[PDB]
């Protein structure tokens, strides 16, 4: 009884923010505490539905207002209670309520500082009706109003154009993720005629091969998978906060979040998840190849987050559809560090984000430097952390199935290449020797900072347990299995601790480093965003000019019907009023017309 | 105009050990290769022939488009930067200030009689400096971008109000 | 001024009727015109001789 | 009928009130019939709301006639920043069009008669020319007049011979007679004929790849009253039309469809596509609302259930934020004098209220959900993937554009860095504010309660 | 506030709302001349109530 | 209650005893308990304050009850007059029997979900009805258009049992 | 002199007269009653009482009708245990079977 009650109120008590914000009673410099209150009392709000989750298991649908009447659909507000939405909903107040703490310290100059809160606020309920949406239309309106709210979000700073460029780019890849989210409703609507989602189940499409690669494209596009990936990366060209909330731990994972919410559905069809394994591996192998290389402070964790989402949509690949929402919480814990801590130290070394000037941090900002380490560490997968609870249970259950043969490598090699960047993120920032600029003006004692920090921080070290046990057992135990493979999860990262410290040291060696063509492949992210950004769009669009614009509506198409027939009458209109005037030509013509008139033609005859 | 045989070097070697730098992170690594950068710059210094001179040009770029980092390392405010044209969205121009209401203006007075008086010192000398820049004009218009200073006492230096009340470059 | 003619109105004034604007207009004219005419009415007399019979399954398609 | 009396009741209202009363009688009055226009959605089941032997109403009616005795007060309003310098009878005369040009739409849409329909359908073209040619503003007005009309004029006629030849074959074409009195159409050469007689009315009345010129060459230079108003309202003229139309057109129809909706199929994405590269900003809503149309083209073709409601749906919410965006085109326009769209840049900082109004207008013809553009859209996706599952290829790669040009227009005016040399622009007045809002809250609150939109089949 | 004037000036505002009014009557008007099947509809055939006279008008 | 449980049926909930085994107070019992006597009991307040209001007045409607009128079939070819009665008996026919299949929609939605991961057994008989539904459901109105009618429904029934006797006559030889 | 034009006047923006202004007209009070009574007459009556007299309508095509006379005429098939909608809309003994 109580929990349709409780989840709801989590909903609706998280909006009132946005309608005081439209009555602009709010004389700024409270607002932002007046925000962060509203999350944290939405967070401990939302704790009472999960405690009650573990005590019995209910899970409930709240269809409550009727929509559509839509002859045999029946459109209406559905939220559908389930251990996937009511179990992230706390992870996900938890994460957005801690770094809402951290977005004063940094934007503390911004003039527009309440609207940045409202923005987070309005992101947060067009993410929170997402997770919980029983009707696929509120997906979409999940699914369309986060994807908006980036726009406006990493383009803060209008300003520069690489922003407004990072924003036309986002939404565009965004944009073409949702075209297989349409594809899928139209043939839901057809076939199952339905869109609430355990309807479909019910129906029991067996062979629904259109609907789930359009899905798979769809979770392609939200969660930055191959052919739709370089938007992650480029956008971290916003304020921090929203890159260490949006697309490092919330958004980005709720393309992930579609396939899962399908599962019931998604199993039946074998050949559907060929391509899951297929896409979440090269994507691991590719997004971890790119940051060993890279500089930017953000770019190296933006592409971990991808690595990370292809490591986890691998898992729903091979019929691991709870595991998948197990690294949905772990991931989004120790991630947000990632990003905040990077944040932190941003703010405190004047606004420098590039590996080569950071260094001797490590004595300087200890907090900062615990927690990224510990953080990483999860990242990693230190056993018995937040990390190893699900990264290395994950490792431990995609390598031992009956998978794809090389598609086991890149979660191996990718872990491998995962904990490569963590020790180059560890080495170039915080150890080494102090290369920024000679005026130090790092400052990390802030409490705002301190609390936000550790509020994840005991969250990061003490999480991975109280997830692990608690939850009802949702998938077949691994009990069985050789040593070397099951230790593997913990090995493989091992040599990524030990060949990556190595080649860091060689930085050490004094010795000029020659340009491999292999590391500038690496730099040019893989080549993917110079070629595709480049060809496709710019063969498109001078398309849409000289031959749709120009050729066809301003030549052609202007040419042929109205023209011609404007031509027809001007050709020879001339003649027909040029007369010579003479009674002459005027009465010999009409000599003509009678001879025509009755011996020609003959209308007598 | 001219980027004459002088600044291309003195260019040149701008970018070469800022790309070295971007390679060799360390600190201590980049000065010895810096100063090598250095010393096989000017180890040819007495090259009076510019036909080897501008030969010379052609052995320090080709490579450098080979050597520089994959990853160029650019500052913030600079080109490239992290940070550049960041704080547009809060630069307004200065002539919004008088579309303020009675009541926006009365928010700061003071302001706003000193900034009348910053418009009357526009007025009355546009036309000095109009008529002195028009008397130094060479025929066909300038021959050059640089604006002529001063010529007099009192007179502000011509076309002077948008690059002073240019807005400040951290606004807010 | 000169860009926003050029690129609106200035087209035709200077517009000849040349032969290689007849095959580049007849080429992204007509052409995916009837490109896209083999492609629908090849899947629409397909699927309109498989639901003759019954092959295609319409147990729950109602909302057409 | 109610609506006729008071709509031309307002002809002496402006013509005879005082100097500088002319705006203020009109825009009440033409606020208060808003009143009576909707208890017009006030409608009964399956069955057509039928008041009087020349008059009927229905739920695909029902929306059009309050979104035209709504528009009214929008184009009053917007024609307050260029005619105060106008002498009073050229004032009084601008009201005059306008309140004549209501005067036929709202009688157009309740005619129970195909020849009545039609004689007022194309009447509504009289007020227009007098709009485009008399009060436009650039040079080539002139010609936009001849465009439009002899495009219309050109497929009208052959319908009206169309309309006769019914009336002497089956008796009547009272639009319940044809519908109750219905007849299958043979596939005879000559019926061939009288279907494309039929529909190419309608069509070229509904911007198709080909027979759109007219488009961006009367909506730019139209004057902003007569802009809206072309856009909003008399676009859906042919809707009306070819939802009414094709009662008698069956099974031609079908077999017929394939040469027209494949047109607006690949056009549609080539007209998104235009409005990717342009230099002219009110070309972007003239070419934008090309592609929005030519949607529905395909859902009227494919007489499926789904397509009408969602043609419908569409048509309405295209309209409303196709006007707006020509408002927001106005107040740029009138601020820097000019149509160029990279002239004034980085507006936001200067402007941050009309910014808001520029985001609400772009992401709204975006077509998110739950917006009615959204949902109008998806009936028509659901629909033609039932016709064909190619169909989504195409009609969503128009998405793709959609996003694209919807986004280009709000990032390179309002957003980046504002032109410095331009000293022109000052606060928005409350007008446009208010007449932004006007065009804003009624789609917006419309989404809670959509059912009067959808139509008849719903 | 010499009514005359205020007249002058306000009663501009009285034939679009009788307008109105003129409207409905002749759409009252228009009724009673198109009713032919008072009560002859076979889905309604109500008795004639005798208190009353008219099913509808 | 207010609905009927044969319409929309609901099988009878089984809910286990508490059972607490362990020795640490149980959570859950807390906030339930709070929540119940100081939020349900206010709004209960509220309720019966607002149920004695509504029964202080006591205002009625009723059923609009339509009486059988003859469908087109038996209508005169040509006839206006009785066409556009059975027209409307067709179409309110249309209505109810839409709302015939939401039912049994709303019957499956609410099975699967009850069901919960034995929703392949328990909701059998309800796929059984839908399935029936849906079939009998494209007999009847389906793919007749934009335009349909009931002259056009007439007709693809028509169109059913030419075929269907044919197929029988045939087939029986 | 070509031909005898006026100068192209410039934009008398609303605010320089009365910085008050509501971009209406010229006039001062008619600009406050201009705002006035739009506003009044739009943003009062026909957004907010037009929306509740539209969302508040009655029955639209009879849909809580069509809702409530569905439950009985399910009731009464499945107690007498025939389908609970049959295949054939109309009565299929009385229709005449063409030869
Ligand atoms: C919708 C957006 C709501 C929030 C909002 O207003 O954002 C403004 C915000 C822009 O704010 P801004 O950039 O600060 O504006 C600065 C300007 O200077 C203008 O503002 P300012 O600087 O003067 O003051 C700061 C702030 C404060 O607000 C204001 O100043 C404006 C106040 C607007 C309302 C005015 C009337 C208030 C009184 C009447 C209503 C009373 C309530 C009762 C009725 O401004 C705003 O928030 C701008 C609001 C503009 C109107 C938005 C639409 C209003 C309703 C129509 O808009 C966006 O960010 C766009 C978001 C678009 C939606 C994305 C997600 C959509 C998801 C689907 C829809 C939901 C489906 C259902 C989900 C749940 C299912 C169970
Ligand atoms: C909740 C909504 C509350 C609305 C409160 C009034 C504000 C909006 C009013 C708009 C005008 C609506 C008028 C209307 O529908 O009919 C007026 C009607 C229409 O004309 P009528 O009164 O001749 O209508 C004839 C029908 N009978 C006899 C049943 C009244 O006129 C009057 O009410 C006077
Ligand atoms: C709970 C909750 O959110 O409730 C919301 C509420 C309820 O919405 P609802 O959709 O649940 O309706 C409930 C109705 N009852 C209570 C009778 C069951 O919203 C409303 O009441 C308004 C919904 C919108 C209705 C349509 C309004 C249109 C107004 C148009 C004005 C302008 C006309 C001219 C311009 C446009 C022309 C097309
Ligand atoms: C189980 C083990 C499986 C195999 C694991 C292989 C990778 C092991 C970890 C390597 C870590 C290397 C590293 O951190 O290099 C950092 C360095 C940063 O750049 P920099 O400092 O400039 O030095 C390079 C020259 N500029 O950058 C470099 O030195 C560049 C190194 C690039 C290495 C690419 C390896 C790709 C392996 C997968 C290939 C798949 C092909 C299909
Ligand atoms: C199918 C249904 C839709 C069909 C749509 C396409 C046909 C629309 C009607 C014809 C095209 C009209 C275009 C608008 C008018 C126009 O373009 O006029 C051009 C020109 C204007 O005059 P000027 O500026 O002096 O330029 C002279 C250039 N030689 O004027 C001229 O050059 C003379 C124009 C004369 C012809 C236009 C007027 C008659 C139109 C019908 C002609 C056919 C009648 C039946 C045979
Ligand atoms: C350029 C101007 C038009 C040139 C082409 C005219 C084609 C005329 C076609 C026509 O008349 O078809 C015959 C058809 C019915 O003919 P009917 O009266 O029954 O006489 C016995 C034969 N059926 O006629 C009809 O059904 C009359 C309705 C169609 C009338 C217009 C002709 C078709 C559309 C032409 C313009 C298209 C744009
Ligand atoms: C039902 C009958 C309706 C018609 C008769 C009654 C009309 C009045 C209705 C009530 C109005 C309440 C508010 C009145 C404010 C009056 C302010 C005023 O006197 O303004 C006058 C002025 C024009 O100049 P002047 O008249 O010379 O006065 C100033 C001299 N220095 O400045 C001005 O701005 C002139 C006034 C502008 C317009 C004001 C609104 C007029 C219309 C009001 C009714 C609209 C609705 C009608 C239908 C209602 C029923 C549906």
């Amino acid at each position: 009884n109580p929990f349709a009650s409780l989840t709801l109120t989590t909903l609706i008590i998280l909006t009132i923010p946005i309608m005081m914000s439209n009555s602009n009673i709010y004389k700024t410099n409270l607002y932002p505490n007046y925000v962060k209150t509203t999350v944290s009392y939405a967070f401990t709000l939302s704790l009472v539905p999960l405690l009650m989750f573990m005590h019995t298991g209910q899970e409930m649908i709240i269809s409550n207002w009727h929509w559509m009447t839509l002859q045999t659909v029946e459109l209406s507000l559905s939220f559908k209670m389930d251990y996937f939405s009511v179990m992230f909903i706390p992870v996900a107040l938890f994460v957005t309520w801690s770094i809402m703490e951290f977005s004063m310290w940094y934007m503390h100059s911004d003039p527009f500082i309440n609207r940045f809160f409202k923005y987070l606020v309005l992101f947060l309920i067009t993410m929170m009706i997402l997770v919980t949406a029983n009707n696929l239309f509120q997906l979409f309106i999940g699914w369309e109003g986060v994807g908006i709210m980036s726009f406006l979000l990493i383009g803060w700073w209008h300003g520069r154009t690489d922003a407004n460029t990072a924003a036309l780019q986002a939404i565009l890849y965004n944009r073409i993720g949702d075209i297989g989210f349409v594809l899928s409703m139209a043939w839901f609507l057809t076939h199952s005629n339905a869109w609430d989602l355990q309807q479909i189940f019910m129906l029991n499409n067996e062979c629904p091969n259109m609907p789930l690669i359009g899905l798979l494209l769809a979770a392609a596009g939200k969660s930055a998978q191959f052919g739709l990936h370089p938007w992650l990366p480029s956008a971290m060209e916003g304020p921090t906060p929203v890159s260490a909330l949006l697309h490092s731990s919330t958004m980005v994972v709720a393309g992930v979040f579609l396939l899962i919410r399908f599962y019931p559905l998604m199993e039946t069809n074998k050949l559907v998840q060929t391509m899951t394994l297929c896409l979440g591996a090269i994507t691991t192998l590719f997004t971890a190849l790119c940051a060993i290389t890279q500089n930017d402070i953000k770019k190296i964790v933006a592409f971990s987050t991808s690595s990370q989402l292809g490591l986890m949509m691998v898992t729903i690949g091979i019929n691991q559809p709870h595991l998948a929402f197990l690294h949905i919480c772990m991931h989004a814990f120790f991630k947000a560090m990632l990003f905040m801590c990077s944040g932190s130290i941003i703010h405190s070394l004047n606004d420098e984000q590039d590996i080569r000037k950071m260094g001797g941090l490590y004595k300087a900002m200890p907090f900062t430097t615990t927690a990224l380490i510990i953080g990483s560490l999860a990242l990693t997968g230190m056993p018995y952390l937040t990390g190893f609870y699900s990264k290395d249970l994950i490792i431990e259950a995609v390598n031992m199935s009956y998978t794809n043969a090389w598609a086991l490598l890149m979660t191996l090699i990718a872990t491998s290449l995962t904990a490569a960047y963590s020790t180059r993120i560890i080495f170039f920032a915080f150890l080494g020797k102090p290369r920024f600029p000679p005026l130090v003006l790092i400052n990390e004692n802030n409490p705002l900072l301190i609390n936000s920090i550790k509020r994840l921080l005991i969250g990061s070290i003490f999480a991975g347990f109280i997830i692990s046990n608690n939850i009802p057992p949702m998938t077949v135990p691994n009990t069985t299995m050789p040593l070397y493979m099951k230790m593997t999860a913990l090995i493989v990262t091992i040599m990524g601790f030990m060949l990556a410290l190595e080649l860091n040291n060689t930085t050490y060696y004094l010795k000029f480093k020659y340009p491999s063509q292999t590391y500038k492949f690496s730099n040019m992210l893989g080549y993917y965003p110079s070629i595709m950004h480049r060809l496709p769009t710019y063969h498109n669009l001078s398309m849409s000019q000289k031959s749709a614009s120009s050729l066809l509506d301003l030549i052609w198409l202007e040419t042929i019907l109205p023209k011609t027939t404007s031509f027809i009458q001007m050709k020879m209109s001339i003649m027909v009023s040029n007369q010579k005037g003479l009674i002459k030509l005027y009465f010999l013509s009409f000599l003509i017309t009678i001879m025509i008139s009755m011996t020609l033609f003959n209308y007598h005859e | 105009a001219y980027l004459t045989h002088q600044q291309k070097v003195l260019r040149l070697y701008k970018r070469a050990l800022r790309h070295l730098e971007s390679w060799c992170v360390h600190r201590d690594k980049y000065r010895y290769f810096a100063c090598l950068m250095r010393a096989r710059f000017d180890e040819h210094k007495n090259e009076k022939d510019m036909v080897k001179a501008t030969q010379l040009l052609r052995q320090a770029e080709e490579e450098f488009w080979y050597g520089q980092h994959p990853q160029p390392y650019i500052f913030p405010e600079s080109p490239g930067g992290t940070s550049y044209e960041r704080y547009e969205c809060y630069k307004v121009p200065e002539w919004c200030l008088d579309d303020w209401h009675p009541s926006e203006k009365a928010m700061y007075p003071d302001y706003f009689a000193k900034r009348e008086q910053w418009k009357r010192l526009r007025r009355e000398s546009w036309e000095r400096e109009v008529k002195q820049l028009q008397e130094e004009t060479p025929p066909g218009g300038p021959r050059t971008e640089a604006l002529p200073p001063a010529r007099k006492e009192g007179d502000l230096p011509p076309l002077w109000w948008h690059i002073v009340t240019r807005p400040r470059e951290r606004p807010m | 001024i000169r860009w926003t003619y050029a690129r609106s109105a200035n087209i035709y004034p200077n517009f000849r009727p040349t032969p290689k604007t007849s095959l580049l207009g007849a080429l992204f004219g007509i052409g995916p015109l009837f490109f896209w005419y083999y492609v629908f009415k090849t899947d629409r007399d397909k699927k309109e001789k498989l639901i003759q019979e019954g092959k295609l399954d319409q147990t729950f398609n109602i909302s057409y | 009928l109610k609506i006729i009396i008071p709509t031309t009741m307002l002809l002496p209202m402006t013509w005879m009130s005082k100097h500088n009363m002319i705006w203020i009688n009109a825009t009440v009055h033409s606020l208060l019939i808003s009143l009576i226009s909707l208890s017009l959605l006030n409608q009964l089941g399956e069955n057509s709301l039928n008041f009087s032997l020349t008059f009927f109403s229905d739920s695909l009616s029902a929306p059009l006639l309050v979104l035209t005795t709504w528009l009214l007060p929008l184009m009053l309003m917007a024609s307050q920043s260029h005619l105060s310098k106008e002498t009073t009878t050229r004032k009084k005369l601008y009201i005059t069009m306008l309140i004549l040009l209501q005067l036929f739409l709202i009688m157009t849409f309740t005619a129970t008669e195909l020849i009545l329909f039609y004689i007022l359908f194309e009447a509504t073209l009289v007020p227009t020319l007098i709009i485009i040619t008399r009060w436009g503003n650039q040079t080539e007005r002139l010609n936009a007049g001849l465009y439009f009309l002899f495009y219309t004029l050109a497929g009208s006629l052959p319908l009206l011979v169309a309309l006769v030849y019914i009336q002497n074959t089956t008796g009547s074409l009272n639009f319940l007679i044809i519908h109750y009195w219905s007849h299958p159409l043979s596939n005879s050469w000559s019926n061939i004929f009288m279907w494309l007689a039929c529909i190419m009315a309608f069509m070229v009345k509904m911007p198709l790849y080909g027979l759109h010129l007219w488009l961006p060459k009367a909506h730019v230079e139209a004057p902003i009253a007569g802009s809206m108003v072309l856009a909003a309202v008399l676009l859906k003229l042919g809707g009306y039309g070819m939802m009414r139309i094709t009662t008698i057109l069956n099974p031609l129809t079908n077999y017929m469809a394939y040469p027209f909706l494949m047109l607006s199929m690949w056009g549609m994405i080539m007209t998104s596509s235009i409005c990717l590269r342009q230099t002219d900003l009110k070309s972007l809503i003239a070419y934008s609302s090309v592609s929005h149309m030519a949607l529905v083209i395909v859902a009227i073709m494919i007489q499926t259930p789904w397509s009408f409601m969602g043609a419908t749906a569409l048509m309405i919410a295209h309209g409303l934020t196709s006007s707006m965006l020509f408002c927001l085109a106005n107040t740029n326009y009138e601020r820097v004098h000019s149509r160029t769209m990279i002239l004034a840049r980085g507006l936001q900082t200067l402007l941050p209220l009309m910014a808001t109004w520029w985001l609400m207008a772009s992401l709204t013809n975006l077509a998110l959900p739950p917006s009615i553009n959204l949902i109008g859209e998806l009936f028509i996706i659901t629909a033609s993937f039932s016709w064909s599952n190619i169909t989504i290829i195409l009609m969503g790669m128009n998405m793709m554009i959609t996003a694209l040009y919807s986004l280009y227009m709000l990032i390179t005016t309002q957003r980046g860095k504002y032109t410095h040399h331009i000293n022109n622009i000052k606060a928005s007045f409350t007008r446009e504010n208010a007449l932004m809002a006007l065009h804003i809250l009624p789609l917006l609150l419309l989404t809670l309660n959509p059912k009067m939109i959808l139509g008849p089949l719903y | 506030m010499n009514v005359l004037q205020i007249v002058r000036d306000h009663w501009v505002h009285i034939l679009v709302p009788v307008g109105f009014v003129f409207g409905c009557y002749l759409d009252r008007r228009s009724d009673e001349k198109l009713t032919a099947f008072r009560n002859k509809s076979l889905l309604f055939k109500r008795e004639l109530r005798p208190n009353e006279e008219v099913t509808w008008k | 209650d207010s609905w009927d449980k044969d319409v929309y049926p609901e099988p009878p909930r089984r809910t286990p005893a508490p059972a607490p085994q362990t020795s640490l107070p149980n959570p859950v019992t807390y906030l339930t308990k709070i929540f119940d006597l100081l939020v349900d009991r206010p709004v209960t307040l509220a309720r019966e304050f607002i149920e004695q209001q509504h029964a202080k007045n006591r205002y009625y409607y009723y059923h609009r009850e339509f009486r059988r009128v003859p469908d087109i079939t038996e209508c005169e070819e040509k006839d206006i007059l009785c066409m556009f009665e059975a027209e409307m008996q067709w179409r309110r026919d249309y209505k109810v029997d839409q709302e015939i299949v939401n039912i049994i929609q709303e019957r499956l939605k609410a099975c699967q979900q009850r069901e919960g991961e034995s929703y392949r057994q328990n909701c059998a008989k309800e796929l059984e009805q839908f399935t029936q539904v849906s079939k009998a459901f494209q007999d009847r109105y389906s793919d007749l258009g934009a335009h349909y009618s009931a002259r056009k429904c007439l007709a693809k029934q028509k169109q059913r049992m030419l075929a269907e006797r044919k197929a029988a006559k045939e087939a029986a030889a | 002199i070509r031909l005898q034009e006026d100068p192209d006047p410039e934009d008398e923006n609303l605010y320089e007269k009365n910085p008050d202004s509501h971009g209406y007209d010229k006039d001062p009070i008619v600009d406050l009653w201009n705002m006035r009574v739009v506003f009044f007459f739009g943003f009062s009556i026909v957004l907010v009482l037009g929306s509740t007299f539209v969302a508040y309508l009655p029955d639209y095509r009879m849909q809580e009708w069509a809702r409530r006379e569905a439950e009985r005429l399910v009731k009464y098939r499945e107690a007498n245990g025939l389908p609970l909608m049959e295949s054939n809309c109309f009565d299929p003994n009385k229709i005449q079977l063409p030869e």
